[PDB]
């Protein structure tokens, strides 16, 4: 839809992950 | 939400609290997935049997509030609806079938570091992601700060396997087998799973019905938001 | 319960506590109608889709206790039981028709002050207590001791209305108008439980109902909804005539 | 105990009634 939804200013924006992204990431390993 | 963990700042931006005026207390979760338009769960809004009908001017929501314990100066925004939209197949008298609504705000919501909206699946997200075994988040409340906790999609034989209730292709179901449960009382929230391809956050449910945490069931049962994205573009577009 | 009263000690003699032996878990209310006879909800025993399937072995009952936290010794007494019954037309797939189930015990229990067996309804009996308007009552705990509310006998036009469930003439529903103020509930964790009123004209106290399940409560729903005792009783006594004794 | 069924040891076999019953009594209109 809009063009940079999806991205958070706090994280993916500066670069930075939160506590427990990894562990939904891994799931799809 | 039943044993999750807070969520730390900005880390659901797309977040929505959704509050009846009188008594102001919190009703569902909700999602922002533009300036002026939320997603949420039709029986949030509309379930006849016990009389709820909500029409615009009963409600308010409330964006970017990281505590529900206080109000936020700088940070959070409260806007009032302009109109209601339920899914006209919306089935109610049976299983909640397309159990989704969108509400379009009077004013636009200005997007800051605390507000941001989310983005919703396309077909190949939504065929690479919304596979069984693969965790989403949920985000809702309990602690005072908002709540997170992140759950496994579950085969459909075994949704369909843990309920009395009929699963159509517009639902899908998530959690742990008999530590965390999405809940009742998170209807309307959005589960979301980040894309391993654009590292973009993706709404592909909202919370429809829980069987667990106050009751003796399994599994939360999610409204398969892909399945109806061509239902939400119409009400957008139009 | 919620909203409800603290109940006077032997108020409710006949209240029985259905538990799992293992893991420890109260699982739902029943009522004593006799020396060996147990009434509960059928839901409470059998519910597949959440794999709730379980033999005379798995469980056991607790009787005459006023307190959920403390152990009254020489007062509350553990049955096991010998076998269970459940109706042969009970339908948990659709609407929880004909929801209720007999369980026998392995020993007679000993009436006293705190154990005694509740009456089951006749024809006239219920013919003029259960009408639209008329309050019941209703036991169990708060969600520390027994808790009761007096709820009104709904209308069936309202009752069927108030649900999307397909109500049968084997149930019957009970609560207060939820826009008329903070009154007492009965709720799902109290199925299983009686659902009781006293005769004018013997003065002595008929199980009406069974609960069923509850919309109120912690929900947004209205009203509880109960098995209707008097309907199923040729059952009941089919069952304790061929294997009572 | 049928012929007795009903009859609580506490209250009706000593005439003595609990703080809500006559609520039950008064709705019989």
């Amino acid at each position: 839809g809009e063009a940079d939804c999806g991205l958070r200013p706090l994280f993916e924006k500066k670069s930075l992950e939160d506590k427990t992204e990894r562990e939904l990431l891994e799931s799809y390993i | 939400i039943v044993e999750g963990s807070d969520a730390e700042i900005g880390m659901s931006p797309w977040q929505v609290m959704l509050f009846r005026k009188s008594p102001q207390e919190l009703l569902c979760g909700a999602s922002l997935i533009s300036d002026r338009w939320v997603l949420t769960a039709a029986h949030c809004l509309l379930y006849p049997p016990w009389d709820k009908n909500f029409t615009e001017n009963d409600l308010l929501v409330r964006i970017g509030k990281h505590s529900r314990t206080r109000y936020e100066r700088n940070i959070e925004k409260i806007s009032m609806l302009e109109k209601i939209y339920i899914h006209p197949r919306y089935n109610w008298r049976e299983n909640l079938d397309r159990d989704i609504a969108l509400m379009k705000l009077k004013k636009p919501v200005a997007f800051s570091d605390y507000i941001h909206p989310v983005c919703l699946p396309d077909r190949e997200t939504a065929a690479s992601l919304l596979q069984a075994g693969y965790k989403g988040r949920v985000t809702g409340w309990g602690p005072s700060v908002l709540q997170v906790v992140n759950l496994p999609i579950v085969e459909r034989p075994v949704c369909k396997d843990s309920t009395r209730i009929r699963i159509t292709d517009n639902m899908f179901c998530a959690g742990y087998k008999p530590r965390g449960d999405a809940c009742e009382g998170d209807s309307g929230g959005p589960f979301v799973m980040k894309s391993p391809f654009n590292n973009r956050w993706y709404q592909m449910g909202i919370v429809s019905w829980g069987e667990g945490c106050d009751r003796d069931g399994k599994y939360g049962f999610y409204t398969h938001v892909f399945r109806l994205k061509k239902w939400i573009q119409k009400v957008i577009d139009q």
